[PDB]
């Protein structure tokens, strides 16, 4: 039974359809009014049971054949309206749109707000379900459409209407009637949005977002997603039209660090600040202040990272007295990890050629280059140094120096480019360890560079088939890592035909595997660009066809997080079947290059790399460490450390290898005790083998690189934007890792080296618009939602306190703590500029 | 009031929701 | 052994769209030295 | 291992994109798995040790390879280890795997015994975060200050050379979110949570309470990295029930070197804790948990509303303001009742005078007396 | 061989020698430890509560 209201309600419902039974016209004006009204009243209210709908199960079933053939007026129309309005609740998904469309247009808001939202996603639907071939019954849904989107932007309903639009696929009609309060919502959810659409509809999703930021006159957040779209000239466009100096300060201060540089003519306002900003040079004047603001000055020694002087040295009195070289180039690329960036030692300044007359043979060339970690960005700081050794006795001490050189130029351009200079006359030099050492500190000088004087200097060298192998493998990694993702036909077409003429004893040699890197290095984030030069890829022979075709699709859709390639690699890595089968080792690296865009893509790969280690044969096995490494560069999260700690025991040495330099990778720069103490355990367990105590001590060094300072991280800018000149940093030393007992373990060290191209320090320096430094208190912490569902997703929590300059480990944000300052840019990493508030009053 | 008839659940748990409902507890 | 993976792979393939005895002898002669059934 | 967190949380393709994203991944670890030596080694050992091995547990290891056995017949029997056996793994108490013919040790057992503080051990805190919990900022960076970051920077401390603070006790009036307060810290720092209710730790038995805070200790020390949460410590925090607090007490304080486990211990009643408990050398930190104020009580309706279906009309303000009569929990229920009433009324949209009326409802059963 | 069909506690027996797991058997369930107060479910329905 039912209450004497609802008896009288469901009483009226009965004979309001009871009536309905003949032709008779009492019916269809009346009746239907009645309806109308009624139906109104349930729906427009909050009421989430509409008592009409409720007892409309013995729907209008009866009455199909009038609802045709009766005249298309009023009466047709309020029909279709009421069999619509009801269709929502049966299952007349498909028809309860076309009876919207074919009864009165009305105004959706007339019904009710969940009215419009239903017809809105039925819309979205039908727009699916409509094919492709014909483009006029898109223009009813189009009618509703039209009104649909204002009225969720006014009912703060932004998401709705966001992802209506992008099912619709017609994102360009968002970038007209938004609020300017209600920009923020729908800018952010797509900025969300963007990173798991496939191509090609996330890059106009992108540039649709940029629309409307430049439309609401966000400069800065304009030019971080057109470097999310990693073309130059739409940075160069929005930065000409640019009406604020401080703003493009700040904004030449992202490109500095994102490692784009173009050129600026004499009508940019303020020339030298702009220009040395984004040239980035002037991070060394800061960096050593900010290390001077927290007294970390002092230069730490690698046997005091080891702390040998408490240890148990179970080693020691007779059989210790011996400067072996193994553990002397540990202990040399330890205090270049650790004291980089510094521009100071205590150990090879002051015994610096002492210490280098103690080392031997590859040492040499590792060694000093060394030096030129801990001379980053003082150019003329390291350039008065690696003087002394740029007239060596030693040849390969000299070797070493004259990369040095270079590295000390890394991530800084100069209107001189004084490494260039030095090193342009010894790129052709006789000998293979001084060309090398050259051709390496100039490319690592001028990685991102672009510029075609250098790229043409380099070329040669690809035909330079008197040049040692490993030479050629350097100036393709060079080439590749000058020229990242520009795919520039100059490059790439010489490049080409580098790797079209080897032969099958050359396509098995160490160093080749480098040369397909150096291709997809110039196609990186371009995807599909690729599939017209896989064509000729196919060409070359298996086992190295697959490996260079896989490695450069693998660079075409790093951090792309397209799952369609994703299982492409994945099917490389499921053929189940040693050396044929490297093709599938890289392919390993594949899951960590495009899933690492993603935190959702990171923890995911990180269970799929589990059960792969499970069922991995070796050349798998062995790939899977530097994946894991890479997905969490300098990110040290605990369900990955003790995964490379369980596998840093396996009988298999290179396993174990690649485990013990993924434990540095990951903790890279992040000085964390827990994993420096397994570190400790393994040095200490490892003292047996060289090889290991060499990678132990390595990984000692990468974790405490900077003193903390800094970090390896190839993304930046809340982690949503990456740094592809970063990226080729990373992935050349990560390839290379596949043979670590010939190219790390054996001949080339230096190839570690090629991390410096990632070298961005981790902090907060907040400067007025003077840009001298502020320190400024800011409150620190992790980044979650909370109460920002599809909208606000600022929130520091679990914070402290802290005033500016402040280190930020991976995770963290920083906001400002009190309101009385205004920042230039609102996304508070690096080096940023603050303005006094003044709306804010006393 | 009159207690929550099963006609009143079915309305209340099927008006109320977004357009994407079914898909999303589906795929969970 | 291939799987959907219909989250995005569906919309894919249909993008993708646009890159896309009677006379034989019962007569069986033998010799004679023949196998005979 | 677990899942994603899929971080937006009303009905949108955000959330639908993160989860066919996770479908894309579990579908290619599918397909990899569904797309498929050491014999010399086995034919050795795991034929030394012919199937069936018994369970025993081992008592004294006297040579090198020599140990005392019992089984559960309760006979003792000295037999010999096989060479493959973890010493190291090996000591009293252990659980062995044994020869059926001849007893002979052939190899550790994971332990499976201590089964109550097995299931104490919960390490089940992810429900919770920094995030759920909003305006306690102070007693964040205490607690920070105090637990978590020794356990994730132990570095500055000991460059410091200083020995980290080792005993917290929260208090404050309940449903401040003491509790919560805890959960959350064992969640931002993984490692392994304990938690004991109070009275609970009280026994009829005469050796059970201080031989079951020592197995707690026990554990937890094993667990290594670790926190214990000893909620209502009022219960035997204010001759038996005393000599389970001078256990506790020297388990804190006493001889041997305790090492990385962190106790927090929270309580209703601070002033009625007896001095001996709190004791300055190890108690340093005592952190309020005062009842929330207006941005706090602001800061918990946004928190608790933000999973609910909310109208336009709803002013949060009124519900803020007043004054602060009422904690966290309290909140909690308003928003949980405000949900029931609109659910009555057939609203899936709650409106604000259901919260008006919530909060007026709560206050009616908010304490109570004659005039 | 099934072992993933051996779940914790499903009284799985044995052979006489050589122990060598023979085969499943049924579950142990007569929870008289719960019984002695659980109430399993009741008899107890609306119908004859009445007022
Ligand atoms: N600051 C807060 N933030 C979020 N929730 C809170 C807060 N304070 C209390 N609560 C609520 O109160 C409950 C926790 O009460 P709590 O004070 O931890 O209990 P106890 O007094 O036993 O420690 C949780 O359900 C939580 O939702």
């Amino acid at each position: 039974e039912l209450s004497e209201e609802d008896k009288q309600l469901q009483d009226e419902l009965e004979m309001l359809v009871e009536r309905l039974g003949e032709k008779d016209t009492s019916l269809y004006r009346p009746a239907l009014e009645e309806l109308r009204r009624q139906i109104r009243s349930s729906t427009t209210s909050m009421t989430s049971v509409p008592k009409p709908l409720k007892f409309l199960r013995p729907h209008y079933g009866k009455l199909k054949e009038i609802y045709e053939n009766m005249a298309p007026g009023e009466n047709k129309r309020f029909a279709a309206d009421i069999i619509s309005v009801l269709a929502m609740t049966m299952s007349g998904e498909r028809e309860c749109l076309k009876y919207r469309l074919v009864g009165s247009q009305e105004e959706l808001a007339s019904w009710g707000h969940e009215y419009v939202r239903h017809l809105a996603g039925e819309v979205a639907k039908e727009w699916q379900e409509l094919d492709d071939a014909e483009k006029v019954q898109r223009e009813p849904l189009l009618t509703l459409v039209k009104e649909i989107v204002p009225y969720n932007m006014a009912h703060n309903a932004e998401h709705e209407a966001c992802d209506l639009l992008m099912e619709i696929e017609q994102v360009d009609m968002l970038e007209k009637d938004i609020d300017e309060n209600a920009y923020a919502k729908v800018c952010l959810y797509l900025t969300s949005c963007v990173n798991y659409v496939p191509e090609p509809e996330n890059s106009a999703l992108l540039r649709c977002a940029l629309g409307v930021f430049r439309k609401f006159s966000r400069f800065p957040e304009a030019l971080r997603l057109a470097l999310m779209l990693n073309d130059m000239e739409l940075v160069e466009d929005i930065f000409t039209s640019c009406k604020d100096v401080v703003v493009q300060k700040q904004m030449a201060f992202m490109l500095g660090r994102h490692g784009v540089f173009l050129e600026l003519s004499e009508d940019v306002e303020e020339y030298e600040d702009l220009t040395e900003i984004m040239s980035n040079v002037q991070l060394n004047s800061n960096f050593l202040a900010l290390a001077r603001e927290l007294d970390i000055m002092e230069p730490k020694v690698p046997d005091d990272i080891y702390k040998t002087h408490l240890e148990n040295n179970r080693f020691g009195g007779s059989g210790s007295q011996v400067d072996s070289a193994r553990m002397n180039l540990a202990s040399s690329f330890v205090n270049g990890f650790v004291n980089a960036a510094f521009g100071q030692d205590k150990l090879l300044t002051d015994d610096g050629n002492k210490w280098l007359y103690k080392n031997k043979d590859h040492g040499m060339l590792s060694a000093a280059a060394s030096l030129g970690m801990i001379l980053l960005w003082d150019v003329d700081g390291g350039l008065t140094q690696i003087d002394k050794y740029l007239y060596s006795s030693e040849d390969y001490i000299k070797s070493g120096a004259l990369l040095a050189c270079g590295i000390v130029n890394s991530g800084v351009r100069n209107e001189c480019d004084p490494a260039l200079a030095l090193l342009s006359d010894y790129v052709l030099h006789n000998s293979n360890t001084m060309r090398l050492g050259s051709i390496f500190g100039l490319g690592l000088a001028y990685a991102g560079s672009n510029r075609e004087d250098v790229l043409t200097l380099l070329l040669p060298v690809m035909g330079d088939s008197k040049s040692s192998m490993e030479v050629a493998g350097v100036t393709a990694l060079a080439c590749g890592m000058i020229a990242v993702g520009s795919c520039n036909g100059d490059v790439t077409s010489t490049i080409l035909q580098t790797i079209m003429e080897k032969s099958e004893t050359e396509l098995k040699d160490t160093y080749a595997r480098w040369l397909p890197l150096g291709l997809g290095l110039n196609h990186l984030g371009k995807g599909e660009a690729i599939e017209a030069i896989l064509a000729a890829l196919e060409v070359v022979s298996e086992p190295f066809r697959s490996f260079a075709n896989t490695l450069v699709d693998v660079c075409a859709y790093a951090g792309s997080g397209n799952v369609l390639k994703v299982q492409q690699l994945l099917h490389i890595c499921s053929e189940h079947f040693a050396d044929m089968g490297a093709h599938q080792g890289v392919a390993v690296l594949g899951i960590a290059l495009i899933a690492m865009g993603e935190e959702i893509g990171a923890e995911m790969a990180l269970r799929t790399f589990g059960h792969l280690l499970r069922y991995g044969e070796p050349t798998l096995r062995r790939a899977v460490p530097l994946a894991l490494a890479l997905i969490s560069v300098s990110n040290p999260r605990l369900n990955i450390l003790d995964t490379l700690s369980k596998f840093s025991h396996d009988a298999d040495p290179e396993v174990s290898y690649n485990s013990i330099f993924a434990m540095g990778m990951v903790g890279s720069g992040t000085n964390n005790a827990r994993l420096a103490a397994m570190l400790r355990q393994l040095a200490q367990y490892h003292a047996k083998d060289p090889n290991n105590l060499f990678m132990v001590r390595l990984a000692q060094g990468l974790t405490h690189l900077g003193k903390g300072t800094l970090t390896l991280c190839p993304y930046h800018s809340d982690r949503q934007l990456m740094s592809q000149v970063a990226v080729a940093g990373l992935l050349t030393v990560l390839v290379s890792f596949l043979d670590v007992r010939n190219i790390i373990l054996g001949k080339s060290h230096y190839v570690l080296y090629g991390l410096v191209a990632a070298m961005q320090p981790r902090m907060l320096v907040t400067f007025d618009e003077e840009l001298r430094p502020l320190p400024v208190s800011v409150r620190v912490g992790q980044a979650v939602d909370v109460v920002g569902q599809a909208g606000k997703p600022k929130t520091i929590t679990g914070f402290q306190t802290h005033t500016t300059p402040v280190l930020l480990a991976h995770g963290e944000r920083a906001e400002l703590a009190t309101e009385e300052f205004l920042p230039v840019t609102p996304i508070l990493e690096g080096f940023v500029i603050l303005r006094k508030n003044p709306n804010y009053d006393l | 009031i009159r207690a929550l008839d099963e006609g009143d659940i079915a309305l209340l748990k099927t008006y109320g929701q977004s357009t994407y409902s079914r898909q999303i507890k589906q795929v969970e | 052994v291939s799987t959907a993976v219909l989250s995005i792979t569906a919309k894919a393939k249909k993008k993708e769209k646009e890159k896309e005895k009677e006379p034989e002898p019962n007569f069986q002669l033998l010799d004679n030295p023949a196998r005979v059934m | 291992s677990k899942l994603p967190l899929v971080t937006p949380h009303t009905q949108c393709r955000l959330k639908l994109l993160k989860l066919e994203r996770i479908k894309d991944y579990l579908l290619m670890e599918e397909e990899f798995i569904r797309n498929q030596k050491q014999e010399e080694e086995r034919s050795k050992v795991d034929d030394l040790r012919g199937t069936p091995m018994s369970v025993g547990t081992l008592e004294e290891i006297i040579d090198d390879n020599h140990a005392i056995v019992s089984t559960s017949v309760g006979s003792e029997h000295y037999v010999s280890i096989l060479s493959f056996v973890d010493k190291d793994l090996l000591e009293p108490g252990c659980s062995v795997l044994l020869n059926h013919k001849v007893h002979a040790v052939i190899g550790v057992l994971m332990d499976d015994t201590d089964p109550l503080v097995t299931v104490m051990k919960v390490e089940k805190a992810p429900q919770e975060t920094y995030a759920d919990i909003g305006g306690l900022d102070n007693q964040i960076q205490e607690i920070k200050e105090s637990v978590e970051l020794p356990l994730t920077h132990p570095e500055y401390y000991e460059e410091m050379g200083i020995k980290p603070p080792k005993g917290v006790i929260l208090y404050g009036p309940p449903g401040t979110g003491k509790t919560l307060l805890a959960k959350a810290v064992a969640n931002q720092t993984s490692a392994t949570f304990l938690r004991v209710v109070g009275s609970e730790l009280i026994q009829k038995y005469l050796g059970d309470g201080p031989k079951l805070v020592r197995e707690l200790f026990r554990v937890a020390e094993e667990h290594a990295p670790s926190i214990v949460f000893i909620d209502e410590i009022d219960a035997i925090g204010t001759r038996e029930i005393q000599r389970t607090m001078l256990e506790l007490l020297n388990q804190l304080d006493g001889f041997d070197s305790r090492g990385d486990v962190k106790v927090i211990m929270a309580t209703n009643r601070i002033e009625t804790l007896d001095p001996a408990l709190i004791r300055p050398g190890r108690i340093d930190r005592k952190i309020e948990f005062p009842l929330p104020d207006e941005k706090t009580k602001k800061r918990i309706f946004q928190i608790h509303t933000s999973r609910m279906t909310l109208a336009d009309d709803v002013t949060l303000d009124d519900l803020i303001m007043a004054k602060d009569d009422l904690s966290g929990a309290d909140i909690k229920a308003i928003c949980t009742e405000a949900g029931l009433m609109a659910l009555r009324e057939r609203r899936m949209k709650v409106t604000n005078e259901d919260f008006k009326k919530s909060k007026e409802n709560v206050l009616y059963k908010k304490q109570e007396g004659t005039p | 061989i099934d072992i993933n069909d051996v779940t914790p506690n499903c009284r799985v027996a044995l052979r006489n020698d050589s122990y060598t797991l023979h085969k499943i058997l049924p579950n142990k369930v007569d929870p008289l430890v719960s019984l002695m107060m659980v109430e399993k479910v009741p008899d107890s329905t609306y119908e004859m509560i009445g007022g």
